[PDB]
DNA sequence: CGATCCGGGATCTAAACAATG
DNA sequence: GCATTGTTTAGATCCCGGATC
């Protein structure tokens, strides 16, 4: 599996804590405000995701070599 | 596996870009100047070699520029029964042929011409001064004239030859490439005209060196460049043989030893063509697209190397063209090289030839 | 000539790939 | 399996030297 990048890894939280206070069962309608509310957060709120994403290639990339 | 390799083999296209066009410069002018009623008038240009067969390996320092004389009504009187080197004598008295001032009886002068042919490049290349050019002393033996460019670029000049007549009885049953490319493709390309350059090296006493060798490198670069049994071999991703990448790393495993061995020793003076033509008798008994798959890149190597293997174990591998001549002969090579040459391939070949890395 | 078109190094565009009910 | 954002590569385009008539 490639790692994941910080949109993922910011995506996995959200998108639970959510779809638990909405009540949209269709995931189509979640991801689309997930987009929204990713392209509206600061460089800095979204610096350590990618620091994560980093250190999440760190030890697959030097662990695995398959790309 | 090995297809990492040729990633350390291809021409910078920046690299190849500026060295043919100092190549260029120099040969354009240097033909421009020659042609002038010294009978070479109607000299054409040939391009051959490991560049325009896009075989080329490491970095584009080297070329191979023939020229060519169209001297017509050429009879060829075989020398000895070598059954490849030549006496060119002339058919008819009344023509008054153009290198009649190089005949010394019935014979062409091979020497005469040649050293006037390179006494008309000599007194050229110092004329121009827009690049700087060395022209490397005749080496012994040696029918070309080397160049050499500012910083490498050398350039090997063959003066040849062409004869529209009819091939040679020695070409007779060579070119066995029936079943591959195709019998009518043989006519086609027998047709073409056949090609002579002075003899290489010494042989013999060293004396009579009136002899001319047959050269057929540009049917060589033709069958390379349409290498296919169907038309269309690589000119789609679907089915792309790796005919040329068989040979290409042939030619980097001996050109690789050769550096390695750089004692003044042994497994030294033999070139690439035994390299070609044994992948040549390769590609013969190998007539279909389906053996040389892209996938099996290992597998159609090992192929060529087990035939190149049998070439050396047998001891005799004929020229393509001419099938008495045996490039792997007795007189050629002593067996102990090639007992040199199987030690180390066998070697490298089950760990891996660690002499690419 | 030069007009054209192919082969191959160089470079681009695109779709596939990751977590998730 | 839907819809998002980022990364990665391969499938494709571009670009140029050679070549044949
Ligand atoms: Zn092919």
């Amino acid at each position: 599996k490639r790692p994941m990048n910080a949109f993922i890894v910011w995506s996995r939280d959200q998108r639970r804590k959510m779809a638990l206070e909405n009540p949209r069962m269709r995931n189509s309608e979640i991801s689309k405000q997930l987009g929204y509310q990713w392209k509206m957060l600061t460089e800095a709120e979204k610096w350590p995701f990618f620091q994560e994403a980093q250190k999440l290639q760190a030890m697959h990339r030097e662990k695995y070599p398959n790309y | 596996k090995l297809r990492a390799v040729l990633e350390k083999l291809k021409l910078s296209r920046d690299d190849i870009s500026t060295a043919a066009g100092m190549v260029k410069g120099v040969v354009d002018h240097l033909l421009l100047r020659l042609k002038c009623d010294s009978a070479f008038r109607g000299v054409g240009l040939l391009n051959t070699g490991s560049y325009y067969e896009h075989v080329k390996i490491s970095a584009p320092n080297e070329f191979d520029v023939m020229f060519k004389l169209e001297v017509p009504r050429i009879q060829l009187e075989e020398y000895s029964n070598t059954r490849a080197y030549y006496f060119v004598k002339f058919k008819r008295n009344p023509k008054e042929n153009p290198l009649s001032q190089f005949l010394e009886g019935e014979i062409l002068s091979a020497s005469k011409m040649l050293s006037k042919f390179r006494k008309i490049i000599k007194e050229e290349i110092n004329d121009i001064k827009d690049t700087d050019v060395i022209m490397k002393r005749k080496r012994g033996g040696s029918p070309a004239v080397t160049l050499l460019i500012s910083e490498k670029i050398s350039v090997d000049i063959t003066l040849a030859l062409e004869s529209k007549s009819s091939w040679p009885a020695s070409t007779q049953e060579g070119l066995r490439i029936q079943n591959w490319l195709s019998a009518k493709v043989r006519k086609q390309l027998r047709l073409k005209p056949f090609y002579l350059v002075p003899k290489h090296a010494k042989e013999g006493n060293g004396f009579q060196e009136e002899t001319w060798r047959l050269s057929f490198s540009h049917i060589e670069k033709e069958i390379l460049n349409n290498h296919g049994k169907s038309k269309t071999c690589c000119e789609n991703k679907e089915e792309k043989c790796c005919r040329k990448d068989c040979l290409k790393l042939m030619k980097y495993l001996l050109e690789q030893l050769k550096e390695r061995f750089k004692d003044k020793k042994h497994l030294d003076k033999f070139s690439s063509y035994h390299v070609k033509t044994a992948f040549f008798h390769v590609c013969t008994q190998n007539p279909q697209d389906s053996q040389w798959d892209r996938k099996d890149l290992g597998l159609c190597f090992d192929n060529c190397v087990t035939y190149f293997l049998q070439c050396l174990r047998t001891e005799k591998l004929e020229n393509y063209f001419i099938p008495e001549f045996n490039l792997f002969s007795s007189n050629l090579i002593d067996k102990r090289s090639k007992e040199f040459l199987t030690k180390q391939i066998e070697y490298e070949r089950n760990n891996e030839f660690p002499v690419f890395d």
